[PDB]
């Protein structure tokens, strides 16, 4: 649950505020870092 | 027990076992 | 360039070899063209200094973990502290 | 004439000292058991990538 | 916004000034499409987003620079003017 | 330990070399490439 509040190197931790600030041309950049970090979080949970 | 004991840096440390 | 101090954690720089640690004198013998040594896992563990022509051992500067031994806060507020694999002089 | 090197043309590829170990390198070497020209006594040769060169006399 | 963009005398780079601006309604429509601004660009926030994004506090700065040097007012580069007079933190979230 | 000397797609393996021939805005992008690789390697060690 708590890893849902890391930026993983983006501008915001909330995707509603990632889509509020950096949009599609640049959301393909900021949303992708959130996707990358959250996927890894979930995979660590499932392996353990 | 002797023949048996004779036959067999950067953020990394090794902790000793509790029983010697 | 500057002088060289031994037996203290320093930031050294020999010709471009850059690191930090404590430098002591050694019992190795390089080959006249060899300028520094490294061990398995390829970390630098010796060096030659370019003015004395003497080789020096490099040892990382002490580090470790800190653990606190508590008899339970429901019994006391006293604690003890363990500095893991550190000699007592360096605390 | 041509001749066969056996284990020849090994050089220290860096300034690094190493104690009793087995270290692996990638570099430009003269392959073992190679086909080395023989000259007696000479002509213009190529270079193309480094050169081993031995010689014998008093 | 109307007066800062139409103030008659702007300060030089080294003496740039801050218009403390808060507690108001910001309307970026004309500011966006005034059809006169040779260089509108910004970061952090999309150019079409600010229109409704509410903000905590906003600061406005102004100065006058040499022409070609304009690019140096942006995060992450150098230039005699951006070196000694004005540079922007790399976490910048405004518009230029 | 032998993974502390891979680039993972960076200019070097040393942080004192990215902090010496790059300005802070350009060294972030190169430090993150090392961080990601080293985190991956440490977490593989911990799973096995
Ligand atoms: C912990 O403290 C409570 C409150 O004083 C006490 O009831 C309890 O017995 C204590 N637990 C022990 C002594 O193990
Ligand atoms: C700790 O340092 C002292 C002081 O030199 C030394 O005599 C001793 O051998 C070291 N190690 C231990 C385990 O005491
Ligand atoms: C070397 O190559 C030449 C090329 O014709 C060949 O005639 C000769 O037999 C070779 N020598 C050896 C030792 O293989
Ligand atoms: C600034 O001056 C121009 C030129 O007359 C005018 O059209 C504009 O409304 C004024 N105010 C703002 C906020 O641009």
């Amino acid at each position: 649950v708590k890893q849902l509040s890391s930026n993983f190197g983006a501008i915001s931790s909330v995707l509603n505020d990632i889509l509020s600030r950096l949009d599609p041309p640049e959301a393909e950049v900021q949303i992708d870092r959130l996707i990358t970090g959250r996927l890894q979080s979930l995979q660590t949970y499932v392996t353990q | 027990e002797d023949l048996l004991f004779n036959k067999v840096f950067n953020g990394l440390t090794v902790l000793p076992p509790l029983l010697t | 360039s500057t002088n060289l101090v031994k037996n203290k954690c320093v930031n050294f720089n020999f010709n471009g070899l850059t690191g930090t640690g404590v430098l002591t004198e050694s019992n190795k013998k390089f080959l006249p063209f060899q300028q520094f040594g490294r061990d398995i896992a390829d970390t630098t563990d010796a060096v030659r200094d370019p003015q004395t022509l003497e080789i020096l051992d490099i040892t990382p500067c002490s580090f470790g973990g800190v653990s606190v031994i508590t008899p339970g806060t429901n019994t006391s507020n006293q604690v003890a502290v363990l500095y893991q694999d550190v000699n007592c002089t360096e605390v | 004439a041509y001749t066969n090197s056996f284990t020849r043309g090994v050089y220290y590829p860096d300034k690094v000292f190493r104690s009793s170990v087995l270290h692996s390198t990638q570099d430009l070497f003269l392959p073992f058991f190679s086909n080395v020209t023989w000259f007696h006594a000479n002509p213009v040769l190529p270079f193309n990538d480094g050169v081993y060169f031995a010689s014998t006399e008093k | 916004f109307g007066e800062v963009f139409n103030a008659t005398r702007f300060a030089s780079v080294y003496a740039w000034n801050r218009k403390r601006i808060s507690n108001c309604v910001a309307d970026y429509s004309v500011l966006y499409n005034s059809a006169s601004f040779s260089t509108f660009k910004c970061y952090g926030v999309s150019p079409t987003k600010l229109n409704d994004l509410c903000f905590t506090n906003v600061y406005a700065d102004s100065f006058v620079i040499r022409g070609d040097e304009v690019r140096q007012i942006a995060p992450g580069q150098t230039g005699k003017i951006a070196d000694y007079n004005y540079k922007l933190p790399d976490d910048f979230t405004g518009c230029v």
